[PDB]
RNA sequence: UGCGCAGAUACCGGGAGGAACGCCGAUGGCGAAGGCAGCCACCUGGUCCACCCGUGACGCUGAGGCGCGAAAGCGUGGGGAGCAAACCGGAUUAGAUACCCGGGUAGUCCACGCCCUAAACGAUGCGCGCUAGGUCUCUGGGUCUCCUGGGGGCCGAAGCUAACGCGUUAAGCGCGCCGCCUGGGGAGUACGGCCGCAAGGCUGAAACUCAAAGGAAUUGACGGGGGCCCGCACAAGCGGUGGAGCAUGUGGU
């Protein structure tokens, strides 16, 4: 009911899960998927195969809105971060460009004890 | 084999079909070192498959073996506590032994009374896509593509 | 790979307003290239850093950028 | 556990607030020590180089005193994003008063005043004189393959050392002065004193007790340490035992 036909796809990859959001060129999302959106529940979400399916689940949902051109945005280190991208390129959606925007602080916030 | 490659034994060609795949299969049938018994079973079973079906028992034997060959299986690998079922390809040598063993094992689960009757019928079913040997093959190929989430553990 | 000082002219390391030269010392991201890649001396790197950081406040040089690759 | 249909997570825009400065960044620089990293301005200390100008032994160390002194903690008032003692939960576990997970108060930040400890470490007090070099580097001067200062490293002469190691940055050779040690436990405890709002600090024993406590190095042995490699050790595979009945041996009775 939109027919954007082009936009941006954001990949958020953490070690506990990978989730994909698909937006129109000004950034407002259209459809999305995750490791939990597909059947996986636990640590299986952090697997690259989950990232592969989550990418394809989101890609197919974007097809329903007519998406053809896709600019890829990647945020975070994690398994299937790459496997999510390689699933996007062969999803049928033409990948316009790939950019790594992962937010890195300038040492502003004290991390949790886990990260020190 | 910690040291060498453990070279494969070279079986004698068959006395009848001159084929090594037949001699290896006859061995899988042999029990307690009675090869004369095993060959008579396998060769009489060639009569059953060549009469009740009008094709070459040579070609059906190969056709039955090819259908039981699994392309993928699962293996266990210890990772962070309890291990996992890890899918991976099957060596062409391993596809040799597995299909033959499954064919002989499945034929002895058959109803038929006499041995050669079970073998011929199993080979006939296996060649047609059905039969107990193909079920084991299909069930293994189901283990792969199921734990396919662990395809990053290939090793 | 060549070093930045090697392919360059006689430039003022203290001029924070010359972006064309200062841009050459930033990476694909907004970071400052280490001495291995700038070919600059110890003192020259100390001077370049503060003048680069100066231009970052005037909006002439970026704080950080986005990598188009991978 | 928790959060989410009162619409989270993820994505774009806007706003608020606090704390910390990515790259540069270094094996680097600065300081007496603690310690000191965005940028700008002001105030300001130390320090190093050249000139060989001036003073003319004016020097060194330093019991007391005085000032400084990471963190944590204390008082008053602020502030409070993130982290997080205590604590509230979830798991794990034989138990979990823990490691792991979700929360979360003090605190961590600011001001003003206390507190005076530390593996406050180079476990090496300060000043000066002397004793092979080689190399890396920060920063000055120079007639700028280099020479010459002042720092920061690594090898190493002589020598010292119980040994490890130190070695023009001495743990060498000398001299001046301060502090400090005299077996281990008791004990940095008791008492008295001085200081502190408190927490506690500085000072600091005795009885009793033991034939040790310790340092460095050696060969082994061990590691839920590392590398390399073997055996039916595992894996791959084939037939077994464990069940039945019996034969035999042992336990027990
Ligand atoms: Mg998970
Ligand atoms: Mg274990
Ligand atoms: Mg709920
Ligand atoms: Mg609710
Ligand atoms: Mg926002
Ligand atoms: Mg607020
Ligand atoms: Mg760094
Ligand atoms: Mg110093
Ligand atoms: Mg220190
Ligand atoms: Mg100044
Ligand atoms: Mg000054
Ligand atoms: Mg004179
Ligand atoms: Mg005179
Ligand atoms: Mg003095
Ligand atoms: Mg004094
Ligand atoms: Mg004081
Ligand atoms: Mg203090
Ligand atoms: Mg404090
Ligand atoms: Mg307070
Ligand atoms: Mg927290
Ligand atoms: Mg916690
Ligand atoms: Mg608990
Ligand atoms: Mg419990
Ligand atoms: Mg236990
Ligand atoms: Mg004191
Ligand atoms: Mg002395
Ligand atoms: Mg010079
Ligand atoms: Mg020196
Ligand atoms: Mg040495
Ligand atoms: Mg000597
Ligand atoms: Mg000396
Ligand atoms: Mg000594
Ligand atoms: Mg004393
Ligand atoms: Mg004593
Ligand atoms: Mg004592
Ligand atoms: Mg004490
Ligand atoms: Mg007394
Ligand atoms: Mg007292
Ligand atoms: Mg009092
Ligand atoms: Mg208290
Ligand atoms: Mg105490
Ligand atoms: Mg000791
Ligand atoms: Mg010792
Ligand atoms: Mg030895
Ligand atoms: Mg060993
Ligand atoms: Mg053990
Ligand atoms: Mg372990
Ligand atoms: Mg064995
Ligand atoms: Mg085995
Ligand atoms: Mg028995």
């Amino acid at each position: 009911k939109r027919q954007v036909a082009s936009g941006r796809a954001y990949i958020h990859a953490s070690y506990n899960n990978t989730i994909v959001t698909i937006t129109d060129p000004d950034g407002n999302p259209i459809t999305w998927s995750s490791g939990g959106v597909i059947g996986y529940k636990g640590s299986r979400k952090g697997t690259p195969y989950a990232a592969q399916l989550a990418a394809l689940d989101a890609a197919k949902k974007a097809m329903a809105y007519g998406m053809q051109s896709v600019d890829v945005i990647v945020r975070g280190t994690g398994a299937g971060r790459e496997q999510a991208i390689r699933a996007l390129q062969a999803s049928g959606l033409q990948v316009k460009s790939i950019v790594d925007d992962t937010p890195v602080p300038h040492n502003g916030c004290r991390p949790k004890k886990k990260f020190r | 084999a910690r040291r060498r490659r453990a070279e494969v034994r070279q079986l004698q060609p068959d006395l009848v079909y001159g084929d090594v795949l037949v001699t290896a299969f006859i061995n899988k049938i042999m029990r307690d070192g009675k090869k004369n018994l095993a060959a008579r079973i396998f060769y009489d079973a060639c009569k059953i498959i060549q009469e009740k079906t009008g094709q070459e028992p040579l070609k059906v034997f190969k056709q039955a073996v090819e259908n039981v060959k699994p392309r993928m299986e699962v293996r266990s690998r210890r990772v962070g506590g309890a291990n996992y079922q890890v899918p991976m390809e099957v060596s062409p040598r391993r596809q040799q032994s597995l299909a033959l063993r499954w064919l002989v094992q499945a034929a002895n689960q058959r109803p038929e009374r006499r041995a050669a009757v079970r073998i011929a019928h199993e080979l006939m079913d296996a060649a047609e896509g059905k039969g107990g040997a193909v079920k084991k093959k299909e069930d293994v190929e189901r283990m792969a593509e199921a734990n396919r989430a662990y395809a990053h553990y290939r090793w | 790979k060549a070093k930045v000082k090697a392919t360059l002219g006689e430039f003022d390391l203290r001029d924070y307003r010359n972006v064309e030269v200062l841009k050459r010392f930033l990476s694909e991201t907004g970071k400052i290239l280490p001495r291995r890649r700038t070919g600059l001396s110890a003192k020259e790197q100390r001077i370049l850093a503060k003048t680069i950081k100066r231009a970052r406040i005037l909006g002439l040089l970026p704080f950080t950028e986005k990598l188009v690759r991978k």
